[PDB]
């Protein structure tokens, strides 16, 4: 109940925002329609810019996104734009900003696992600058990923199947379902993300304060998520994408300890799923198993594939 | 004019008895693995 | 025009197989005699040495049209064959395996020749011997090309012979280089490229003629045309024939939609407001003229998006290396025109944009072309989407004549209205 609990918190705490700025969205005057369009615009779109070329340059969106987000003005399409022109539109771009990381992470990190960590980065230093907007973004990252808390959905009486998918995560229109695999990498790009938020630090800034959300959220992940029954297919996809992610961080820090939850999953947790996986799905399971017989014996968990390295930060 | 202190790992005291014994165990106990994160004391047990 | 350039890039760039559902089709010398099919590497028996070479390079097992041709290959009496897959299906690593199969190292004299079209396609072959033969010591290469210098009284003491058709020929005929009655394996890689020069099938043939009766006729080609099926005949005698149909690609999981623009700067203002109405990881934009796709691009790095870029002039390699930087994600659009027009295999690929339509030759629908490139998008359930530049009537009247061909709506999406732009992408 303390992460349940906890996890009230942020939802109900961003239905409030829903609700702070309600009538921005809520309006239909052409004015009123082109703040929402240049706002919503020149928010979302240095995001969506984030590459893996270079740090030298991961800097401009950065702080193309603190001037937006701090006030000043931005060069967007044209005109330059700030939010000064209506004064709900601050707790609008707060909401559309934490959003589209989750969305990044939705999209791109599902199919491309490495720009996992240059955009992280910059989430993780945004958060520092601005709390509120990473409480925003913990509020969409919980909700289309429920296994990020994490907590898995319960099945309420009364078998709404189709409702019941919904609180999975699964997406689906009223005619239409979404597939198992176009689902399952929606949700691993969204928890390779989170992986990649907790051990990441902004190197600029000169910030003597520590990590917004700390790697100590990395541990208790691996925990609460280790000790309740696995998913078939879920889990066992999940709890690999995450430690190749952070496994690597996870070692240094709690350098024992850690360990002591490997040898376990490898031997008592392993076979809490050969019996709830069915032979047509063990192919998740499998992976998991690969992951560990390497690094159990190497004494040593690889970097992520795709982490930041010196060069990339000079260029 | 003050800078807070970090939450990485928990305090060896401010931790319950059962969480004490899962640390200093040799082997982890499933089911009983605990939330909080270790402490600095019992890292490289 | 060219389809040793295709060839050479496709190559360059393919990571993996090609999935294909299709069955494969067998037509064995002796019909009755019965079906050869392997599941696995073990099964088939290779040397140590080979079996190793073979899991070092990463393959587990098999591909689909492996499953059968390995068999058929290795199976004595030596069984000649044809195949036919689409590039990318395990073509070129099917005939390596068989090569190195019957290779002895302990002879100093070339027991198996290649023919490739060109000089680069024969030094990729080349690489794939190396990697699936590097613990075959003191196995070696010798690349029978044009450019590659030698005097005479000298003798090849390579066990495998790789070349392009017109010097391979003087190497057995007059300079006397090859034995050609040592031959124990003989292939021709690629036979769709080959036959696009008149000399190549001649030569090639020629070379066929003067080898034992007791060597192993392969031949392998990406496409099923006629003029590929009645050269390869005169070259295989007795063949059996192995075909696998090329995977067809559809629309079922892509929404098709188009935007009515006055102008290129409003086609450039409607490319703007679709960043950041919807989650868009990368993208491609297929332009009709060189002059506005380095002017989209430049426009559209102007604006701080950072920007791919492909166009003709560019080297084969270069091209390469463009490609190869936008799969890492270096790049987050892809602007080009013409080159490559079919659509590359990106996976994070979260749109495609026609900023100009598909047009063919004559100013006809290009409706192959749209296909292939919206085709790799959605492939096996996956989700895409489409998007389609109209600047005028007559780019109008196309876009409903593509409809009408897939008889799928290419619905209307207007610009102004975000709220409707973030419906689509759901
Ligand atoms: N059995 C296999 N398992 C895994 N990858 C393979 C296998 N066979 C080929 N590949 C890879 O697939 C790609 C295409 O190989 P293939 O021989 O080369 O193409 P083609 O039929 O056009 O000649 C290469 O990168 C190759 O390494």
């Amino acid at each position: 109940d303390i992460t349940m609990q906890w996890y009230q918190q942020l939802q109900d705490a961003s239905m409030q925002c829903v609700l702070t700025f309600e009538g921005l969205t809520n309006s239909k005057d052409s004015q009123a329609k082109k703040i929402k369009m240049d706002l919503q615009k020149a928010a979302t779109i240095p995001v969506s810019q984030i590459s893996t070329i270079a740090g030298s340059k991961l800097k401009e969106i950065f702080d193309k996104i603190h001037s937006l987000l701090s006030g000043k003005p931005v060069q967007s399409g044209g005109r330059s734009v700030s939010v000064t022109l209506n004064p709900q539109g601050l707790d609008f771009v707060q909401y559309k900003l934490a959003e589209k990381f989750v969305k990044q992470g939705e999209e791109e990190v599902a199919s491309h696992h490495e720009a996992a960590f240059p955009i992280a980065v910059v989430a993780s230093g945004i958060w520092e600058l601005h709390p509120r907007v990473g409480d925003l973004i913990l509020a969409h990252l919980h909700k289309k990923c429920p296994y990020s808390v994490p907590f898995y959905p319960t099945f309420k009486e009364g078998m709404a199947l189709e409702d019941y998918q919904r609180m999975l995560g699964y997406q689906v229109k009223d005619s239409k379902v979404e597939q198992q695999d176009n689902f399952l990498k929606r949700m691993s790009g969204m928890i390779r993300l989170y992986a990649a938020i907790i051990q990441l630090r902004w190197p600029y800034g000169n910030r003597q304060e520590i990590h917004p959300h700390g790697l100590n959220h990395g541990w208790r992940w691996l925990a609460q998520i280790l000790n309740m029954e696995p998913l078939s297919d879920v889990t066992a996809t999940l709890l690999f994408d995450f430690l190749e992610v952070c496994g690597n961080a996870l070692m240094k820090q709690y350098q024992v300890q850690f360990w002591k939850m490997l040898i376990l999953i490898k031997e008592d947790y392993f076979p809490r799923i050969e019996a709830i996986t069915s032979s047509g799905q063990m192919g998740s399971f499998i992976r998991l198993k690969q992951f560990l017989e390497k690094c159990l014996q190497h004494k040593d968990i690889p970097v992520p594939k795709g982490f930041l390295t010196s060069s990339f930060w000079r260029s | 004019i003050i800078a807070t202190d970090n939450v990485l790992f928990t305090p060896r005291d401010k931790l319950t008895v059962e969480e004490l014994e899962q640390f200093q165990s040799k082997k982890f106990t499933l089911g009983k693995i605990p939330l909080k994160p270790p402490p600095l004391e019992l890292l490289n047990v | 025009e060219d389809r040793a350039a295709q060839s050479l890039l496709n190559k360059l760039i393919r990571s993996n197989l090609v999935d294909n559902t299709n069955q494969v089709e067998v037509l064995q010398r002796d019909p009755n005699s019965p079906l050869y099919s392997v599941k696995s590497f073990e099964e088939l028996r290779l040397k140590p040495q080979l079996l190793q070479g073979v899991y070092a390079m990463g393959f587990n097992r098999p591909s689909k049209i492996q499953e059968n041709a390995l068999p058929l290959m290795l199976a004595e009496p030596p069984q000649n064959l044809i195949a036919q897959s689409q590039s990318g299906t395990g073509k070129t690593a099917a005939f390596v395996l068989a090569m190195l199969s019957q290779v002895e190292p302990a002879n100093k004299y070339p027991q198996c020749l290649c023919l490739s079209p060109t000089y680069e396609l024969a030094l990729q072959t080349g690489k794939v011997i190396e990697q699936m033969g590097k613990f075959y010591p003191e196995l070696k290469l010798a690349y029978a090309v044009r450019g590659n210098k030698l005097e005479r009284g000298q003798k090849i003491s390579e066990q495998i012979v790789i070349g392009t058709p017109g010097t391979v020929l003087d190497w057995c005929s007059k300079l006397k280089f090859i034995d050609p009655k040592k031959i124990k394996v003989f292939v021709l890689d690629e036979a769709d490229v080959m036959i696009a020069t008149q000399g190549h099938q001649d030569q090639s043939i020629r070379i066929q003629r003067m080898l034992p009766r007791n060597c192993q006729m392969l031949l392998f080609s990406a496409t099923f045309e006629d003029s590929v099926w009645k050269f390869a005949q005169k070259v295989v005698p007795d063949p059996n024939v192995i075909k696998l149909k090329r995977e067809e690609e559809t629309l079922d999981t892509i929404k098709q939609y188009y935007v009515l623009c006055s102008s290129r700067d409003e086609k450039f203002q409607a490319l703007c407001n679709l960043y950041g109405a919807i989650t868009i990881a990368q993208a491609m934009i297929f332009c009709h003229t060189r002059k506005t796709a380095s002017w989209l691009a430049a426009e559209l790095s102007k604006e701080g998006h950072q920007v791919a870029l492909l166009s003709g002039e560019m080297m084969v390699e270069q091209r390469a290396a463009v490609i190869e930087r936008f799969r890492e994600g270096k790049e987050k659009v892809l602007v080009t025109t013409n080159v490559c027009a079919r659509g590359i295999d990106v996976e994070q690929v979260s749109v495609v944009i026609n900023f100009d339509l598909p047009v063919d030759k004559d100013g006809n629908p290009d409706n192959e072309t749209y296909l292939h490139r919206i085709g790799r998008t959605g492939r096996f359930g996956k989700r895409g989407l489409a998007v389609n530049m109209v600047d005028s009537k007559h780019s109008m009247n196309i876009l409903n004549r593509i409809q009408e061909h897939f008889n799928k709506k290419i619905e209307r999406l207007d610009t102004d209205d975000l709220d409707e732009i973030e419906k689509i992408a759901n």
